[PDB]
C-alpha cells in the first residue's frame, strides 16, 4: 500500500520495473532519501545483472595479444592451449562438437590476427568475437569517499557501478576506499576488488586478493574466481587442486564438480570428464550441462537409445527449446523409435527462433530423409538448409553427394569447393573432391585435396591411400 | 599516501592498455580490408594514448621508486631500533616493530623503539 513498503515487496518478488516505479516517484517527491534511492539502485542493478563467474569472452586481442602463461611449450597432458571426426562432427582441426554451450567457450585459438578476422566470428566463442571483452546517477558527481564511510549504500552502489554501468576504475576506486574503510577484514570486498582487477587484465593482482579472500572465509564463490584466474594463466593442474580443496571445504558442490568437468573436456580426457559429470548427476539429476554431455557422448558412441533416455530427462523437466526437440528427434530415429521421431523435428522447427536454428533442422531432416531413402526429399531438406543458412557447409557436401549420386559433377565439384572454402577445417569436403577428382583425373587437384584432408582429419584411412596412390602417379 | 596513487595509476594504464590492444586489433583490420583513412585513424588514436601511457609511466615510476625508499627508512628504522640492544632484548623489538607496523599503532610502535 504505501510506497517504500509496495516498492520494497515489488523488490523482494523480483518485478524490478514497479519497484523502481515506485521509488522514482518517492524520490520526485522528496529529495532528501536514501532509502529508495538504493533501492532504485538495487533494482536497476539486477534488471541486468548477469554473475560475473560464467562471462569469460576474452574475444581476439586477448587471444594472442596477451601473454601469460609461464611455459611456451609445456609437457601435452598439461595445458588448455574420444570419438573421431568420422562419427562426432567438428568445429576446428579437433575440438569435437560439445553439448551445453556456455559463454566461457574458447574451443580452440587461432593464431594469427589475420585468422581470426578472416574466419567467422561465432568460430571461437558462443557469440561474435570483439577486439576488447535520463540517468539515475551520475558516476562523476559522487564522491565515493563520502559513500564509502556507509558500507550499508557502498554495497549496492558498488554492485550498480559494476554490474549496470560497467565502470571498472571508478568501481574499483570505490571498492578500495571501502576495504580501507573495513580494515581488510570482509571478504567481500577483497572479492569485489579481485573482479575488478581479473577484468582489467591484472591476474595475479586478482589472485591475490581471491586468495586472502579464501582466507578469510572460504565460499564456492571465491573458489571459481580463482579457477577462472588459474584458467586464463593457462594452469589446468592447479586449477584442479584448487577444485578438489573446495570439495574438501564442501563435500558435494555441484558448480566445483562441474568446473573440473569442464577442465577435463577442456584438457579433452572424457574418461574423467564423464566421471565428474556423474557425480554431478548423482547430487543434481537435474543439471542441464552433465545431462546434455552424457547424452552427447552416448549418442555418437552409438548408444542412441541411452542419450535419447538422457534427453527425455530433460523434456521431463520443462526445457522446452529447438536444440533439445530437435536432439531428441535424432534420438528417436537412431534409437530407432519411428513414431515419436518427426514429431520432434516439427517441434523443432516450431520453436526456432534464428535463421541457422532452422538450417540445422532442416539439415537433420535431410539426414532422416537419406536414410530413409527417398534421396528428393533429402535434396530439397538440404537445399532449404542453404536456402536459411547460406554460410552451411554440411549443407554443400551432402547436397554435393547427392547430386554426384545424380551424375551432375560439376555441380557436386563446385559445391564441394563452397563447403571446403566455408569450413576448412572439415575432412569430407575435401575428401569427396579429392575422390572425385581423381575419379576424373587432375591429380594435382586430388592432392591438394587429399593433403587438407589429412590436415583436416590426419588419423584417416582412406585419404593415406589416396596419398599413396597420387605420390605413386607422381614417379 | 603513495600505495594508493600507485593502486590508482596502476589502474588507469591497464585500461589504457586494453584500449590499446583493441586499438591494435581494430587497426589490423582496417589494413587488412585495404581502408587506409582508418587505419591511420587508429594509428593516430595509438599515437596518443602512447604519449598518456608514457606520462603516466614517469609519474608511476617516481612514485615507485619514492615508496621503495620510504619503505627501504621503515626497515632501517626498525634495525637500528634493534640494533640498539644487545642480545635477545634486540630480537623482542624485531617482532614487536613488525607486529606495530601490520597493525598500524604508531604510537605504540615508538614505544616500543623508544624503551622496549
Amino acid at each position: 500500500m504505501e510506497p517504500l513498503l509496495l516498492a520494497w515487496s515489488y523488490f523482494r518478488r523480483r518485478r524490478f520495473q514497479l519497484c523502481a516505479d515506485l521509488c522514482t516517484q518517492m524520490l520526485e517527491k522528496s529529495p532528501c532519501d536514501q532509502a529508495a534511492w538504493i533501492l532504485k539502485a538495487r533494482a536497476l542493478t539486477e534488471m541486468v545483472y548477469v554473475d560475473e563467474i560464467d562471462v569469460d569472452e576474452e574475444g581476439i586481442a586477448e587471444m594472442i595479444l596477451d601473454e601469460n602463461a609461464i611455459a611456451q611449450v609445456p609437457r601435452p597432458g598439461t595445458s588448455l592451449k574420444g570419438p573421431s571426426p568420422a562419427v562426432r562432427p567438428v568445429t576446428q582441426a579437433g575440438r569435437p562438437i560439445t553439448g551445453f554451450l556456455r559463454p566461457s567457450t574458447q574451443s580452440g585459438r587461432p593464431g594469427t590476427i589475420e585468422q581470426a578476422i578472416k574466419t567467422p566470428r561465432t568460430a571461437y566463442t558462443a557469440r561474435p568475437i570483439a577486439s576488447s571483452s535520463g540517468p539515475f546517477i551520475n558516476l562523476s558527481r559522487l564522491n565515493l569517499a563520502k559513500y564509502a564511510q556507509k558500507p550499508k549504500l557502498a554495497k549496492a552502489l558498488f554492485e550498480y557501478i559494476f554490474h549496470h554501468e560497467n565502470d571498472v576504475k571508478t568501481a574499483l576506486d570505490l571498492a578500495a576506499l571501502s576495504t580501507e574503510h573495513s580494515q581488510y577484514k570482509d571478504w567481500w570486498w577483497k572479492v569485489q576488488i579481485g573482479k575488478c582487477y581479473y577484468r582489467l587484465g591484472l591476474y595475479r593482482e586478482a589472485e591475490k586478493q581471491f586468495k586472502s579472500a579464501l582466507k578469510q572465509q572460504e565460499m564456492v564463490d571465491t573458489f571459481l574466481y580463482l579457477a577462472k584466474v588459474y584458467i586464463s594463466l593457462d594452469q589446468p593442474l592447479t586449477a584442479l587442486n584448487l577444485f578438489k580443496q573446495g570439495l574438501d571445504k564442501f563435500p558435494g558442490e555441484v558448480t566445483l564438480l562441474c568446473g573440473i568437468a569442464r577442465i577435463y573436456e577442456e584438457m579433452n580426457n572424457i574418461s574423467s570428464a564423464t566421471e565428474y559429470y556423474k557425480e554431478v548427476l548423482k547430487q543434481d539429476n537435474t543439471h542441464v550441462e552433465a545431462i546434455a554431455c552424457i547424452g552427447s557422448n552416448h549418442f555418437y558412441t552409438d548408444q542412441p537409445e541411452v542419450a535419447l533416455r538422457f534427453y527425455r530427462r530433460l523434456l521431463q523437466m520443462g526445457v522446452y527449446n529447438c536444440q533439445l526437440f530437435n536432439n531428441l528427434g535424432l534420438c528417436c530415429f537412431y534409437a530407432q523409435q519411428y513414431d515419436m521421431t518427426l514429431t520432434s523435428f516439427e517441434r523443432a522447427l516450431s520453436l526456432a527462433e534464428n535463421e541457422e536454428e532452422v538450417a540445422d533442422v532442416w539439415y537433420n531432416l535431410g539426414h532422416v530423409a537419406v536414410g530413409t531413402g527417398d534421396t528428393n526429399l533429402a535434396h530439397q531438406c538440404f537445399r532449404l538448409a542453404l536456402v536459411s543458412n547460406n554460410q552451411h557447409a554440411e549443407a554443400y557436401n551432402n547436397l554435393a553427394v547427392l547430386e554426384m549420386r545424380r551424375g551432375h559433377v560439376e555441380q557436386a565439384k563446385a559445391l564441394l569447393q563452397t563447403a571446403s572454402s566455408l569450413a576448412p577445417h572439415m575432412y569430407e569436403p575435401h575428401f569427396n573432391f579429392a575422390t572425385i577428382s581423381d575419379k576424373i583425373g587432375d591429380l594435382q587437384r586430388s592432392y591438394a585435396a587429399a593433403k587438407k584432408s589429412e590436415a583436416a582429419f590426419p588419423d584417416h584411412v582412406d585419404t593415406q591411400h589416396l596419398i599413396k596412390q597420387l605420390e605413386q602417379h607422381f614417379a | 599516501e603513495y600505495h594508493s596513487v600507485h593502486q590508482k595509476l596502476s589502474a588507469d594504464m591497464a585500461d589504457n592498455s586494453n584500449l590499446i590492444r583493441s586499438l591494435l586489433v581494430q587497426a589490423e583490420d582496417a589494413r587488412l580490408m585495404r581502408d587506409m583513412k582508418t587505419m591511420k585513424n587508429r594509428y593516430k588514436e595509438l599515437y596518443d594514448l602512447n604519449k598518456d601511457l608514457l606520462n603516466g609511466y614517469k609519474i608511476r615510476c617516481n612514485n615507485h621508486t619514492e615508496l621503495l625508499g620510504s619503505l627501504k627508512a621503515v626497515n632501517q628504522a626498525i634495525q637500528r631500533a634493534g640494533h640498539l640492544r644487545v642480545g635477545k632484548p634486540k630480537n623482542q623489538v624485531i617482532t614487536a616493530c613488525r607486529d606495530a607496523i601490520r597493525s598500524n599503532n604508531i604510537n605504540m610502535l615508538f614505544r616500543i623503539m623508544r624503551v622496549g
